[PDB]
RNA sequence: GUGAGCGGCAUCCAAGUUACGCAUCAGAUUCGAGACGCGAGUAUUUCCCGCGCGGG
């Protein structure tokens, strides 16, 4: 679907001397303002280097409520590495997916979670039995885990 | 500023809705095809959200009176009964130009597209009248929101509210008026009533004689013909309405002038009829930001005192300059 | 299945048969194709046909009325009324001739109901061997509701219209008497009943016709303003 | 719903000699407009600047209908949250979009659920829930000078 | 026994941030549910349409 989208220059909305009150030089600076844009306006309009606030565009985005699949492989990891992915597909509907931070794009929800042909998704989130190992296994790496494989990977021989 | 207006119509209300409509001769509307079907003329309605008191809610048509039409009765009122007599006292007078924009808010069909000095803007929406409505080559916002004529009804208490409960009818508003036309020749049959036509019976007879020509075509237009068996709908008589008007942030002027208009808009009918005498109708409370400022001899008190005095003084020094620069176009 | 009726406000009241001479004289002017096909003369002729007439004739409070039974014979009176209405006007300079016209649906159909129908004027002899059959009313009754039966049917033939095939009509009474006269000069008068009235199981609509020679407009009874019993 | 517009044109409803007593040249000036509407009707009928009589449509959403709003803000400090429930509160007073002639886009809140906890009451967002936002945002506020909005629109080229 | 035979282009990376479809506009002007179904014309046969009988 396309979404239009408008930007208004706020000096033309002003209709009163109160709202300009706040605007240093006031009345003065609004009407320096509206004549720089005309001229701008015209010049433009003659020759078809500032650009004005005014602006009508578009963006194209996909309808809200289409269900989309996700893969995600992993090549032989550990108990540690398959609950991390897990703690993140648990805390995953907090984020967004996509670019449109200002008009909240991107909001979605997990329906379900298979884990190897089969599906471990709950209410609640990633859970049941067969992910006991990988949560328990997170956790200890979790608290096992320091700055210093971070230090060590980061750095450069060079 | 909130305004609401209580008006009740002491004739019917008749808002003619676009669009050809047919009627039986029993009121069914749109009827079955076969049967007798002669046009009906519908009343204006607007579909709403209401309860019908099984907490539901669904859209219900609701018959009411556009609110462009009544934001052009008060234009209207206030030109015709407070702004041409200020000017015609100064011996003022507006150009063909400055008036469509006075009546109408623009006089061509293309806006200018340029915006206007800040100036001139906060000028005209000063102004007592170019500030309430706005419009011209350069579109200029109004600081006023005349919304419709929503009737006190069981459909528009989800729009109007429970204040004016008290008021509410549950059934239908409205009536089918069966109009008729006519033909006069027709009626003449004694040669001394033709005695005014030229050439009289010689003159009706071959006038009938080419109605009966042009009526030999039934199946197989130019010169219809004198004859007519019509209906229109009608918002029924003695209904109480509510018509809400805001106005953003005003100036005592202005105030003092949509008072001066709610004075004097009982004479002014509000929309269609004129030749049947719709659209009458009373002022019976008017409360301003939920006050009533209402009195049997109109919006009078101390409380809308200063209101009258400053669009007294303002159109003591009202000249058609304002207007004519607000009609000129910068293009 | 569509009856036009016409109906010409001369402002005096007029005769059915002095009309249909008035009017036959001013149509001989005028186009003597409509001519005869007005009165059902075959062109170049002026023979009544043997075919049930469409075309007929009838009285009114202030003129005469135009039947025209059938689809056929309505649209014969639609496209002649114009002319008929133009000669009238010239006719008469000294009163307004005004014409409304009302087309008729016709339709009969039977109920288990029996309907009481009057009828103002009937017909019921055209030659004394005829009025031998007449002689009494013994055998004068049989031949009325035969008579009612026969020229219900031929109108329903000639319209095109389906009838009830167990219809039963019948005779009730009689009121006055009167004569009928086919033309001025003729001498005879024949067979003439006022305030008939019968029974019938049907609900009658549109306007029907019984008696004979259907031409002059005699014997005629509208069921749809006459209402039922 | 479907709601139609017209707009008419003053001179020919002017039939009165009063009525032009207030325009300039009289009535020989609206003679002359209608004139030349009627000289453009018929070039542009012939045919096949514009005049003001009109015949418009514009669709609405029908009044009654509830809206469902959803804001969201990524770790927000107590005065964002306080700014939020103050605009939220005096939101009514303005309207949602387009129709300002008409009075379109009035509307009233139903409700304010702030993290699935309803803070709305009949006088506005209330509660000891919010009363830490109103605080923290009015102390901004009494706090507020416009050397941030200067420094934020200075462009640094 | 093909200047043959043998040989991973592979690993890692956010298209994102900000933006009012808005301002202005009479569904108006004209016209009747009120008119329309016969009490209209003599005595017994005359030219003819289908063929004793139907029928101008």
């Amino acid at each position: 679907e396309i979404v239009w989208t408008r930007r208004n220059d706020p000096i033309l909305q002003l209709g009163s001397p109160d709202d300009a009150a706040v605007i240093e030089g006031g009345a003065q600076a609004a009407n320096d303002w509206i004549t720089s844009l005309l001229a701008t306006t015209k010049a433009k309009k003659g020759k078809a280097n500032g650009r004005g606030l005014k602006a009508f565009n578009a963006h194209e985005v996909v309808i809200a409520g289409v269900k989309w699949l996700w893969r995600i492989n992993v090549d032989r990891p550990s108990e540690s590495q398959i609950g991390l992915i897990l703690l993140a597909l648990n805390k995953l509907a907090n984020q967004r997916i996509a670019g449109g931070h200002a008009k909240d794009y991107g909001r979605f929800v997990i329906e379900d979670v298979i884990l190897d042909g089969e599906s471990v998704w709950t209410p609640s989130g990633v859970s049941g039995q067969a992910t006991e190992q990988f949560f328990d296994a997170i956790a200890e790496a979790l608290d096992g885990m320091t700055s210093s494989e971070f230090e060590q990977f980061a750095a450069s021989a060079k | 500023m909130q305004i609401e207006v209580l008006i009740r119509n002491i004739t019917p209300i008749f808002s003619a809705a676009p669009g050809s409509y047919y009627v039986s001769l029993d009121g069914t509307i749109n009827p079955p095809q076969g049967a007798s079907r002669f046009p009906l003329t519908r009343a204006r309605t607007m579909t709403v959200v209401a309860e019908t008191g099984d907490g539901v809610a669904k859209a219900v048509p609701l018959p009411i009176v556009p609110g462009n039409t009544m934001r052009n009765l008060l234009r209207r009122t206030m030109l015709k009964d407070v702004i041409e007599p200020a000017l015609r006292d100064k011996s003022a007078q507006l150009s063909i130009g400055a008036y469509a924009t006075a009546y109408a808010g623009n006089s061509s069909g293309n806006p200018d597209g340029v915006p206007s000095s800040f100036d001139e803007i906060v000028t005209m929406r000063a102004h007592p009248f170019l500030g309430l409505f706005g419009g011209g080559p350069r579109m200029l916002q109004g600081r006023l929101m005349v919304d419709s004529l929503y009737p006190i009804h069981q459909f528009s208490q989800r729009i109007i509210g429970s204040d004016y409960i008290n008021d509410s009818i549950k059934g239908g508003i409205t009536e089918i008026v069966w109009t008729r036309r006519n033909d006069p020749i027709l009626q003449l049959g004694s040669p001394d009533d033709a005695a005014v036509i030229e050439g009289g019976a010689q003159a009706a007879n071959d006038w009938i004689t080419s109605l009966l020509a042009t009526t030999k075509a039934k199946k197989g237009d130019n010169g219809r013909g004198l004859k007519a068996f019509n209906a229109h709908e009608v918002v029924i008589a003695g209904v109480k309405w509510l018509w809400r008007i805001n106005v953003d942030r005003p100036s005592e002027s202005q105030i003092g002038l949509i008072l001066l208009a709610l004075n004097k808009l009982a004479n002014q009918r509000i929309a269609g009829g004129h030749a049947k005498d719709y659209g009458r109708f009373v002022i019976e409370d008017v409360i301003l930001d939920g006050e009533s400022v209402w009195t049997p001899s109109g919006v009078s008190g101390q409380a809308t005192e200063q209101f009258f005095d400053a669009i007294a003084e303002a159109l003591d020094g009202m000249t058609s300059s304002e207007f004519e620069q607000f009609a000129a176009s910068a293009k | 299945m569509f009856v036009t009726q016409v109906i010409f406000n001369m402002g005096e009241r007029a005769y059915p048969d002095r009309a249909r001479a008035m009017v036959a004289e001013l149509m001989d002017g005028v186009q003597p194709g409509l001519v005869a096909t007005l009165m059902n003369y075959i062109p170049g002729t002026s023979t009544s046909r043997t075919e049930f007439p469409t075309v007929q004739f009838g009285g009114a409070s202030d003129g005469f009325c135009l039947l025209g039974f059938g689809d056929g014979g309505g649209a014969i009176v639609r496209d002649a009324v114009p002319l008929i209405h133009a000669a009238l006007a010239r006719r008469m300079p000294d009163r307004i001739i005004q014409v409304e016209h009302k087309e008729h649906s016709l339709s009969a159909e039977a109920r288990p109901y029996v309907l009481s129908y009057t009828v103002p004027r009937m017909v019921v002899q055209k030659k004394q061997r005829h009025a031998e059959r007449l002689l009494h009313e013994a055998e004068g009754k049989a031949h009325l509701e035969g008579l009612f039966l026969r020229s219900l049917q031929r109108q329903a033939a000639a319209v095109g219209l389906p009838l009830p095939e167990n219809l039963e009509v019948e005779f009730k009474g009689a009121v006055g008497n009167f004569a009928a006269k086919h033309n001025p000069n003729s001498k005879v008068a024949y067979r003439g009943l006022r305030g008939a009235v019968f029974d019938v199981n049907a609900r009658l609509g549109g306007i029907w016709t019984a008696g004979f020679m259907l031409s002059k407009g005699y014997g005629q009874f509208n069921a749809t303003h006459q209402l039922s019993g």
